[PDB]
Parts: structure tokens; C-alpha cells; sequence
């Protein structure tokens, strides 16, 4: 019954700053505390155990701190792959508890979006439904808006959207720009377009293809 | 007429730190034709001669019974050391009587493990000859306390047995019976 | 070489039952107080239960007390979960951890296996459909597309694994059709457009649909 004050809940850092995580604790746990980093979806891994000691092979930038109930995790120079969500864990009594989760970011320069365009596949079309797809890749920040200009009559309400997690490689995103239509409504038209409006797109630019090459 | 050949013929013993004990008097036993069913992995003596008691009378005859592992066989001996001899059941240096055991893997090794029989891995001090601390106190390995929770250096004192049949003999469940005596200063009861 | 393996997720109808599995080696398994953990998708992680070194003592977190079943096999280095009378909210990704070593008294850095997805629903299971995206243009790029499988997950892999550079795995963009579409795609040197061959490696294991697709242009 030992609850954890994961502090703070969210943040974003310019690349290579020092950052610090408090984990206050509902009890006095002594040094019974480990610190974990969770790349999106992957398993967590230990980075500090015994509240101070470094795990094997880890770089030194992670600094374990604390004793009693206040606990600190320091990073020396934050790195573009250290994008993760973070959890400290109490390890004293077996009701086994964590911090709420510090989601953590990188502040990179505004990157330019990279946008290709792809048709419905012949496999795709022959099923009965045809899907058009537009590319967002290795850009920063992730905020942008896309538009489907089919025959120049723009399509609102048939667009499914996914976004990549920020690149652990170089802090730049990617987004899924799906179109969804049946074969007939795919063949009704001839002109198929896709428009991109990002902050770093000094002006908006566009990719396109005509149904039938 | 007296019914000695009873508990080992019986089926389920007690776990070693929970060793069941019988006081027997007003009795008469066959110490040889039960020995001559000598299918007991282990048998040797510290009190009196082997099976030369059948016309000998006693005040008290004792028979504790429990189940250990096969490696844990060695322990049931005057002057022994280990979590069995120190924390579970100590035989005195002046031990008067003997011990029998046999491979109960046949009987008491359940397929996922006889998670029932258990032993005290942990005691603060060491128990005296013929002592039974059947305590569930969450042993404090570490300084910071347990308060009744498991956790770091705060462990449950009794480790389970988990007698899977596949085990090495070391961990097959050996069913054990001790024969103490306090034959002195009371009627001639067990012959 | 510390190793842990979760296996045994997928679909389960609520009120029906499932069973998880954590095979281990690399350390000495029978030493450690074992335990499980689950995370609601995107949400905070929650300890659910543990088991002693000897199996002599266990206890469940309250959200699952009784309903589920810790168990370890000391001689095959495996921890288990039997999950019963399941619920649409029991749905999480179920990790296992190696924590407490009676062989010492000092701190052990707990080891977490890679996890496993349990999803409790009665809307039953559909194999995915796999679709390429052939390259068009200054330096090119290509990827695949998967659509209409249920439940999660499906597997990123590229060029029989030989590719991890620029592989952009998309989150599963769920559909009106109540299924999952998504895709992983990769930036591809426009020069190797003749010298290489590019094949993507799906795995919808819950529907046992596991297929590979070529990507070449025109």
C-alpha cells in the first residue's frame, strides 16, 4: 500500500538538457526503488535499481538519486532516442506500485515533411475496395493537416489517420494518410490528389496521380 | 496385542516443521518382522541395539513422523546442521532410538509438485532438540520491517516442497519416522 | 544471457477463460519471487500478482483476486497465469518479472519479459489482408499495407528482417469496419531499385494468418 508521486506527468526538452524526475512515496521505503524506461509499446527495462545503482551496459547520463521517500532521477544530456514514458517502482512491500507515468519528449528543430503518394494496388482494387494513401515521414513538429482533393472535389469523411511515434533515431515523426473508397466510387473520378500543410512547409505542396496512371 | 505398524502404513504425514508425534505406552511391538520388511532406503541406530528390544519394556516410546526431501535424509541425526536440523526438527546429542525412511516419490510426489509438505527455511535462532516452531511470521531478513507483508528481505518463513515426480532422488519425498524413548521411572509399558 | 518469454495471448470471450505462460532461463529460476504486470493500452501499469520462490506463498491484486491464477513450475523455469471469467477491461499487455532472490539478500535488478497482448471480446477473429505500395519517384521509398484483421496484433518486419533502417511502423489505425488497418513502410535508396528485392513480413498470429508480400514498382 505504497503509492508513488511520479513528478512530473509530461515534459519536453531541447536535445541535450538535464532533466530530473521526482518520485515521492506514500511510505518510507528506504532505498527500495527501481527506475524504468518504456519505448512505445516495448517492454520496460530497469535503468536504476537500489535507487542509485546503474544497470549494466547503460550509458552514464542517467543519474540515480534519493533516500527515504523523496527520489530523483537525473539525466545528464538528454538524447533523441531517450524519448519514452518513464516509471519508478516501489520495491519494499509486495503491493507493487509505480508512478503514474512521465511521458517525455525531445524538442527538435522544425523539420520539413517528406510526402510520397501511392495508388490502390491492383490486388487492392480487385478485392472490391480501393485505397489511396499519402505519406508523412521524418518531419518535426508532428502537427499538420492533410486534404484529399479527388477530381478537385475534396473528400471529407473517408480518411483514417495514424501517426508514428517520434523517431528515436532523429526525433522526427511520420503520419498515415489513408483514403477509403469502394471500387466504383474509385472509378467515378479520374483526378486524385493529396495536400500537405506543415509549419515548416514554407508554402504548401502536393503529390498526385490519375486513376489509370 | 498392540498396533505399532500404523503410521508408515498410513498415507499422508505432516510437513517436517509440523512433525506429528505419538506417545506410546501400554503396548507391545514387533521391531524385527517389521524391520524385515526392510524396504526402507535408510535405517541406523543411536540408542539401543538393532531390533533387540522385542522383550524390552519402556516408560515412553516416541514416534515423530514427517516428510523431507531425499538430500534432507542425511539430517535426521544427533548433532546435525542445516535448515532441517536447526530450524525444523532437532535430534538431541543423547538420542535414544533410531529412524526409518523410504522413497515416497511413488506416493507423495504430485505431478505439479506436492506443494503441501513444507519446511522452515528461516528462524531467528535455532530450535532445541525436539522443538516445533510452527510460526508463519514473515521473517525479517532485512532491517526495515515487514509488518506482515512479504517483500524485500521480508520473506515467508516456510518454503514449499513442490515434489514433482521427475525430481532427482534428492527431492523425492522421503517419509520419515523417528523412535525416541524416555524409558525411565514409570510403569513397564511398551515391550 | 537473461531470457524471459511470454506466450498465450489473443481473443477470449468475456466470461470465458485464458491461460498465460512465462518460460525462462539464463538465470536460476527457482530462486526468484516471480510476478506479473499488465498495462491498459496507453495507460498506467498495474501489478497483478506474484509467487514465492518455492510456490509456498502467493497473492493476487484486488482487481483480479481469485479470478486468475498464479503458478510456477520450479523444474521447467516457467511462471503461469490461468485467467477466468474474463472481462473486456482485463484487456492489457501482460508482462512477467523476476524480482526477489533468496540466494542473496541484496537488490536484484528485476528482469521483464517482452510482454503479451490479451484482449477480451466476443466479436470474433479475422485474418488480415496484405497490400503493397510500389515506389514512384528524388530518392524513392516504399512500404506495405495490412487491413481488416482482428484483434491486435500484427507484426512489423521487413526484408525477412534484414531491414530496420527507416522502417516506420504504423500504429493500428482502427476502422469503421471495426477492424484494424495500418502499415509499415520504409524509405528505400532509389539506387537499389533493381539490385534489391523488398518483402514485408506480416504476422497476424491470433487468426494464424502469416504472409509475405513483394514490393516492386509499376
Amino acid at each position: 500500500a505504497i503509492q508513488l508521486t511520479q513528478s512530473p506527468s509530461s515534459l519536453s526538452a531541447s536535445v541535450g538538457d538535464r532533466v530530473t524526475i521526482t518520485c515521492r512515496a506514500s511510505q518510507g521505503i528506504s532505498s527500495y526503488l527501481a527506475w524504468y524506461q518504456q519505448k512505445p509499446g516495448k517492454a520496460p527495462k530497469v535503468l536504476i535499481y537500489a535507487a542509485s545503482t546503474l544497470q549494466s551496459g547503460v550509458p552514464s547520463r542517467f543519474s540515480g538519486s534519493g533516500s527515504g521517500t523523496d527520489f530523483t532521477l537525473t539525466i545528464s544530456s538528454l538524447q533523441p532516442e531517450d524519448f519514452a514514458t518513464y516509471y519508478c517502482q516501489q520495491l519494499k512491500s509486495y503491493p507493487l506500485t509505480f508512478g503514474g507515468g512521465t511521458k517525455v519528449e525531445i524538442t527538435r528543430t522544425v523539420a520539413a515533411p517528406s510526402v510520397f503518394i501511392f495508388p490502390p494496388s491492383d490486388e487492392q482494387l480487385k478485392s472490391g475496395t480501393a485505397s489511396v494513401v499519402c505519406l508523412l515521414n521524418n518531419f518535426y513538429p508532428r502537427e499538420a493537416k492533410v486534404q484529399w482533393k479527388v477530381d478537385n472535389a475534396l473528400q471529407s469523411g473517408n480518411s483514417q489517420e495514424s501517426v508514428t511515434e517520434q523517431d528515436s533515431k532523429d526525433s522526427t515523426y511520420s503520419l498515415s494518410s489513408t483514403l477509403t473508397l469502394s471500387k466504383a466510387d474509385y472509378e467515378k473520378h479520374k483526378v486524385y490528389a493529396c495536400e500537405v500543410t506543415h509549419q515548416g512547409l514554407s508554402s504548401p505542396v502536393t503529390k498526385s496521380f490519375n486513376r489509370g496512371e | 496385542l498392540c498396533p505399532f505398524g500404523e503410521v508408515f502404513n498410513a498415507t499422508r504425514f505432516a510437513s517436517v516443521y509440523a512433525w506429528n508425534r505419538k506417545r506410546i505406552s501400554n503396548c507391545v511391538a514387533d521391531y524385527s518382522v517389521l524391520y524385515n520388511s526392510a524396504s526402507f532406503s535408510t535405517f541406523k541406530c543411536y540408542g539401543v541395539s538393532p531390533t533387540k528390544l522385542n522383550d524390552l519394556c519402556f516408560t515412553n516410546v516416541y514416534a515423530d513422523s514427517f516428510v523431507i526431501r531425499g538430500d534432507e535424509v542425511r539430517q535426521i541425526a544427533p548433532g546435525q546442521t542445516g535448515k532441517i536440523a536447526d530450524y525444523n526438527y532437532k535430534l538431541p546429542d543423547d538420542f535414544t532410538g533410531c529412524v526409518i525412511a523410504w522413497n515416497s516419490n511413488n506416493l507423495d510426489s504430485k505431478v505439479g509438485g506436492n506443494y503441501n509438505y513444507r519446511y522452515r527455511l528461516f528462524r531467528k535462532s535455532n530450535l532445541k532438540p525436539f522443538e516445533r516452531d510452527i510460526s508463519t511470521e514473515i521473517y525479517q531478513a532485512g532491517s526495515k520491517p515487514c509488518n506482515g507483508v512479504e517483500g524485500f528481505n521480508c520473506y515467508f518463513p516456510l518454503q514449499s516442497y513442490g515434489f514433482q515426480p521427475t525430481n532427482g532422488v534428492g527431492y523425492q519425498p522421503y517419509r520419515v519416522v523417528v523412535l525416541s524413548f524416555e524409558l525411565l521411572h514409570a510403569p513397564a509399558t511398551v515391550c | 544471457q537473461v531470457q524471459m518469454v511470454e506466450s498465450g495471448g489473443g481473443l477470449v470471450r468475456p466470461g470465458g477463460s485464458l491461460r498465460l505462460s512465462c518460460a525462462a532461463s539464463g538465470f536460476t529460476f527457482s530462486d526468484y519471487y516471480m510476478s506479473w504486470i499488465r498495462q491498459a493500452p496507453g495507460k498506467g501499469l498495474e501489478w497483478i500478482s506474484y509467487i514465492s520462490s518455492s510456490g509456498s506463498s502467493m497473492n493476487y491484486a484486488d482487481s483480479v483476486k481469485g479470478r486468475f491464477t498464479i503458478s510456477r513450475d520450479n523444474a521447467k523455469n516457467s511462471l503461469f497465469l490461468q485467467m477466468n471469467s474474463l472481462r473486456a477491461e482485463d484487456t492489457a499487455v501482460y508482462y512477467c518479472a523476476r524480482e526477489f532472490d533468496l540466494t542473496k539478500i541484496i537488490m536484484v535488478p528485476p528482469y521483464w519479459g517482452q510482454g503479451t497482448l490479451v484482449t477480451v471480446s466476443s466479436a470474433s477473429t479475422k485474418g488480415p489482408s496484405v497490400f503493397p505500395l510500389a515506389p514512384s519517384s528524388g530518392t524513392a521509398a516504399l512500404g506495405c499495407l495490412v487491413k481488416d484483421y482482428f484483434p491486435e496484433p500484427v507484426t512489423v518486419s521487413w526484408n525477412s528482417g534484414a531491414l530496420t533502417s527507416g522502417v516506420h511502423t504504423f500504429p493500428a489505425v482502427l476502422q469503421s469496419s471495426g477492424l484494424y488497418s495500418l502499415s509499415s513502410v520504409v524509405t528505400v535508396p532509389s539506387s537499389s531499385l533493381g539490385t534489391q528485392t523488398y518483402i514485408c513480413n506480416v504476422n497476424h498470429k491470433p487468426s494464424n494468418t502469416k504472409v509475405d508480400k513483394k514490393v516492386e514498382p509499376k
